[PDB]
This record gives structure tokens, C-alpha cells and sequence, in this order.
DNA sequence: CAGGCCAGATCCA
DNA sequence: TGGATCTGGCCTG
């Protein structure tokens, strides 16, 4: 199977609604934190349904993609967009990015952005705001939604 | 029994429910803010300041060896007596508990300038399960100062807990906890007396005696009008903990607790039921072995604070308190909590 | 030619399947890239000298990765 | 048009 | 005269 349409209204199905704001991060949490459990939960589990008379087994892969650069930004423990670490993928910051501008390379992941939490509330190494900061490249809350390094092609061309 | 409105700087948003009022040598702080700590203040805490009923929560750097720690929006705060402050569980902002410990201590100053010292300590024994809401004081028997702890709300154990109800909180077990600061040991104490849970207290600390009163209990919603009297004694051996049950107490939760003169503290502010408010203040005049609770005068409260359903605050320690009332609607932003102040 | 060089580079990243009917266009990708941040900090230093857009630098240095660990960009976007 | 981070112009004890 | 204090600019929305 392949959709054929994406990225059409008929493809996507609703799974939770909320009428809560965005950044309101306490709720956010509080009314996402069910599906991520479950996310977690069958993600190393094997379902078993019965199709059509024979009965078949299913795994299941996750890919993250859907969420803007805010969103991003919110839930992967990352700061603010206006930050001087812009993107979401690499350690880089926007004057080196500037001076470069070419060659780079995709190195965060959810559970490296975990441990450099950990590292920034643990401060193993006796350092200030700023050496923590240069330490952890940005990570200054605990991200609680696993997604995959992704561009949004929208908001990109958007932006340009 | 003067109540005046303290306004607010650009950083109104920032204060929730929850929060701690923590003090260090006759300056207030502030403490549990709400969402992630920003740039802008990197750190957590927060200077608290009123000059001429007027907010400017300018921020605080930590020390050089300090631990950076999650805004805990329901801990147990503790004011241990070369001067330190204690921090013990709480909500972090991703609505997970923590069941670690932080001290508090002021590295260095300078002209109107303020560091901290955060430390963490780890607990071996009879570690206490993760909850908020709990009640921490702490004694001091014969030469030896030690820390009780009592119990709060939890979610359920990791094996009965389903996605359905994931958010769902049953009240800790009323064992009565020993926890000691030199050392970071517990032993967990079960006493007859204390049946059922307590949660949202308000408990007072003495020479050798703490006294809770108060608290909701979830098991059968009530509100008991409880008074209990813990004694600990510091033996070679084993501590011993003794709970008397006295008569005369009140019924309230999540009340507010200062003090006013030495052997003199007052609860303003609380919950009596679920749809009703505490708008009367109790004057808990402590002594050597009597306690003596009486009614004082009614404070004139404005219609803003009458008529509303919420509030929520801490204590100074100079015999004031920050009680916040919910303004207006959130959409139109800008002026979202009102602040009153209330002289004693 | 700036203009010329973003458009050679947008079906890349707008395309559901950008292995298939854009090969020339995904294979000089990175050859447009460079040109096009070489244009940028050449003859545009009143705007790009010391601060550029994070949309630039990703579309400047991630995309080509991305295409070839997943498959597409695109299908993946948020327009549903 | 709100919100956050940042390099630069005042400024005051 | 060296940190406080705004302040417009830039980034995502
Ligand atoms: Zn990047």
C-alpha cells in the first residue's frame, strides 16, 4: 500500500483534540501525556486482528514529521526560535551557520536531547549558565514527544 | 489586618499556582514558575520585591557548583535554622513527580546582588514515593536536628495505572517518615492514631513537636477537623515517634501559614469545602505543651477576592503574605492574576 | 539567477517522490546549494553577514540528507 | 499582529 | 565608567 494524496484532508485522521493553548505547556502535557504512553507502550509489542477470515499480525513505525518549527522548538526540551542554536537537527550556531553555510550534518535525536537534559539539571562539571549552555547546545528543558529530524516543506517555503 | 493591591512588572505570566515564597536574611524570593525557564532567566528563581506596591521580579544567578533545578509547582518547603532552606518533591512542569531533594543556601552577595547554592541530597532507606502537597517541618531533640515528613497526593503505583486514568491521584499512606539532612536516612514509622490520609495540610514546627491540622482527605471527601500532635525524642538508638490526638481543631486545606510574633502564628486563607471558602482567620498560639486555637478579627475583604473561587500563596516570613486572586479573561492577556497583600 | 537557482532547488523538497521525477534536479542540488550560498554572502552582505535564516541553512544544508534517509519530503509535510 | 532572544544606545550611582 | 535598562531588530509563528 502507498497513499496517493499525502497530503490531502482525507488522509489524516483526528486521534485527540483539545481546546487549550499552544505554549501552555502544563495542559499540554497534561492531555498529551496518554498518547504518548500508549505511543510507548506498543511501539515493542505485536498486534493480532482478524481480516477478512484469516487472521494477521501487525508491527508499527512511527515518524514524527507534522510539527512545526514552534512546536519542535516546545517539545523536543529546545529554546526559543529567536535563539542563537536555530536548527533542530544539528548543533550549530546562526554566525557559524552564517560563516559555513554548506557543510553540516543531522546529530540530535530524542534521547540525546534527554541526556543533555539530564546533564544541564545534573551540572556534573561545576559550570555556569554559560558553559552549561555551550555544554549542552541549547537543551534547557525535558522533552516528553519523540519525533524524527524533519523539514516541514510548507512552513519551509513559507519562510523563504 | 491591612490588605492593599500590589501591581506587577512585564512578568506577570510567570507566576502559578503552586508557587514558594522562599526568604534568606529578610529578602524574599520567588520560586516555581510556570513553562520551561526562558533566557531571560536561565536560573529559576526569582527576586521578589515590593516597593511602593510594586513587582520587578529581577532574576538570580546560581553558584559556580550548583544543580539547575525544574520549577517544582507543589514541593514542601522547610526552614532549617549557617542558614539553609529545603526543597522535597513536586510537580515539574511535564506533570511528572520527583522524589529527589534540594538545599537551598546563599553562596555570596554583593551591593544588592544575590547568589544561590543548590545542592542535591539522596535519600537511602525508606525513600518516601513521589507526591505533592506534602508537609515537611523539622525538630530539634537534644543536641540533634532532624526532619519529619508527612504524607500527600501520588499517582497510582506503576502497576495499576492505565492510559484512561494515567492523570488519576490517590493519597499517600499516613506513615510518618524520619528523614535526616546530615546523613540523607529515613525510617518509615506507622503509627495507630493516623488512619487516614492527609493531603494539603498545614503543619507547624516547635522545640521538640510538630502540629498538623487540617488537610483533605480523598478516600471519602471530607475535610476532618484534625489536630495532631507528633513528639520525637533522640535516643542513642532508634528515634521513637508519638502521635497524640488533640481536641479543638479546625478543618481546612492548602491553607496559608505565617508568623506574626515569637510563639505566635496565624493561618489566613484556605478552602473549608469544595464549593466553599475559608474567609475567616484562626490564631494558633503555640507554648511549651498547650496549643489554644481562637477566632480573631475578620479582615475586610474586597469583592474581587470574596466572590471568586481560587486563590493561592506562600508566606514572607515578615509577617506578611502574597495571596493571588485569578483576573479577568486569559485571551485578552496583559493583566491575567490579580495580587493583593495582607498585613498581620 | 538567485531566483533561478531557488527554483532549481524547490522540487526537491516539494516533490512526493523526488527520486523519480526530478533526478537531474536532486543529483545538482548540491551544486545549486552552494551557488546559491556563495551568491548569498558574496553580493548580498547588507543582509546575510553574520545572520541568516534557519530555514535558509536548512534548505542550504539538510535537505539532501533527509531525502536520503526517508524517502521524500513532502508527504511528510503538515498541509494535511 | 503576540512572543522570545539579542546586539546596541542611554544612563545613573 | 561599568554594569542596569530599555529598545528596535530578527526569528518563528
Ligand atoms: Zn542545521
Amino acid at each position: 500500500f502507498e497513499e496517493p494524496k499525502p497530503n490531502s484532508e482525507l488522509c489524516c485522521k483526528p486521534l485527540c483534540l483539545m481546546l487549550a493553548d499552544e505554549s501552555d505547556h502544563e495542559t499540554l502535557t497534561a492531555i498529551l501525556s496518554p498518547l504518548i504512553a500508549e505511543r510507548e507502550a506498543m511501539k515493542s509489542s505485536e498486534l493480532t486482528l482478524e481480516m477478512g477470515g484469516i487472521p494477521r499480525t501487525f508491527k508499527f513505525i512511527f515518524r514524527g514529521t507534522g510539527y512545526d518549527e514552534k512546536l519542535v522548538r516546545e517539545v523536543e526540551g529546545l529554546e526559543a526560535s529567536g535563539s542563537v542554536y536555530i536548527c533542530t537537527l544539528c548543533d550549530t550556531t546562526r554566525l557559524e551557520a552564517s560563516q559555513n553555510l554548506v557543510f553540516h550534518s543531522i546529530t540530535r535525536s530524542h534521547a540525546e536531547n534527554l541526556q543533555r537534559y539530564e546533564v544541564w539539571r545534573s551540572n556534573p562539571y561545576h559550570e555556569s549558565v554559560e558553559e552549561l549552555r555551550d555544554r549542552v547546545k541549547g537543551v534547557s528543558a525535558k522533552p516528553f514527544i519523540e519525533t524524527v529530524p524533519s523539514i516541514d516543506a510548507l512552513h519551509c517555503d513559507i519562510g523563504n | 489586618m491591612s490588605l492593599q493591591m500590589v501591581t506587577v512588572g512585564h512578568n506577570i505570566a510567570l507566576i502559578q499556582p503552586g508557587f514558594s515564597l522562599m526568604n534568606f536574611d529578610g529578602q524574599v524570593f520567588f520560586f516555581g514558575q510556570k513553562g520551561w525557564p526562558k533566557r531571560s532567566c536561565p536560573t529559576g528563581v526569582f527576586h521578589f520585591d515590593i516597593k511602593q506596591n510594586h513587582l520587578k521580579l529581577k532574576p538570580a544567578i546560581f553558584s559556580k557548583d550548583s544543580c539547575y533545578l525544574p520549577p517544582l509547582r507543589y514541593p514542601a518547603t522547610c526552614s532549617y535554622k549557617k542558614h539553609q532552606y529545603i526543597i522535597h518533591g513536586g510537580k515539574t512542569p511535564n506533570n511528572e513527580l520527583s522524589d529527589k531533594i534540594y538545599i537551598m543556601s546563599v553562596a555570596c552577595k554583593n551591593n544588592k546582588k544575590v547568589t544561590f547554592r543548590c545542592t542535591e541530597k539522596d535519600l537511602v532507606g525508606d525513600v518516601p514515593e513521589p507526591r505533592y502537597g506534602h508537609s515537611i517541618d523539622v525538630v530539634y531533640s537534644r543536641g540533634k536536628s532532624m526532619g519529619v515528613l508527612f504524607g500527600g497526593r501520588s499517582y497510582m503505583p506503576s502497576t495499576q495505572r492505565t492510559t484512561e486514568k494515567w492523570n488519576s491521584v490517590a493519597d499517600c499512606l499516613p506513615h510518618v517518615f524520619l528523614i535526616d539532612f546530615e546523613f540523607g536516612c529515613a525510617t518509615s514509622y506507622i503509627l495507630p492514631e493516623l488512619q487516614d490520609g492527609l493531603s494539603f495540610h498545614v503543619s507547624i514546627a516547635r522545640n521538640d513537636t510538630v502540629y498538623i491540622l487540617g488537610g483533605h482527605s480523598l478516600a471519602s471527601n471530607i475535610r476532618p477537623a484534625n489536630l495532631y500532635r507528633i513528639r520525637v525524642d533522640l535516643p542513642l538508638g532508634t528515634p521513637a515517634v508519638n502521635c497524640t490526638v488533640l481536641p479543638g481543631g479546625i478543618s481546612v486545606s492548602s491553607a496559608i501559614l505565617t508568623q506574626t510574633n515569637n510563639d505566635e502564628f496565624v493561618i489566613v486563607g484556605g478552602y473549608q469545602l469544595e464549593n466553599q471558602k475559608r474567609m475567616v482567620c484562626s490564631l494558633v498560639s503555640l507554648g511549651d505543651n498547650t496549643i489554644e486555637i481562637s477566632e480573631m478579627e475578620t479582615p475586610d475583604w474586597t469583592s474581587d477576592i470574596k466572590h471568586s473561587k481560587i486563590w493561592f500563596g506562600s508566606n514572607m516570613g515578615n509577617g506578611t503574605i502574597f495571596l493571588g486572586i485569578p483576573g479577568d479573561n486569559k485571551q485578552a492577556m496583559s493583566e491575567a492574576f490579580y495580587f493583593y497583600t495582607l498585613r498581620c | 539567477e538567485l531566483m533561478d537557482l531557488y527554483l532549481k532547488m524547490k522540487p526537491v523538497w516539494r516533490s512526493s517522490c523526488p527520486a523519480k521525477e526530478c533526478p537531474e534536479s536532486l543529483c545538482q542540488y548540491s551544486f545549486n546549494s552552494q551557488r546559491f550560498a556563495e551568491l548569498l554572502s558574496t553580493k548580498f552582505k547588507y543582509r546575510y553577514e553574520g545572520k541568516i535564516t534557519n530555514y535558509f541553512h536548512k534548505t542550504l544544508a539538510h535537505v539532501p540528507e533527509i531525502i536520503e534517509r526517508d524517502g521524500s519530503i513532502g508527504a511528510w509535510a503538515s498541509e494535511g
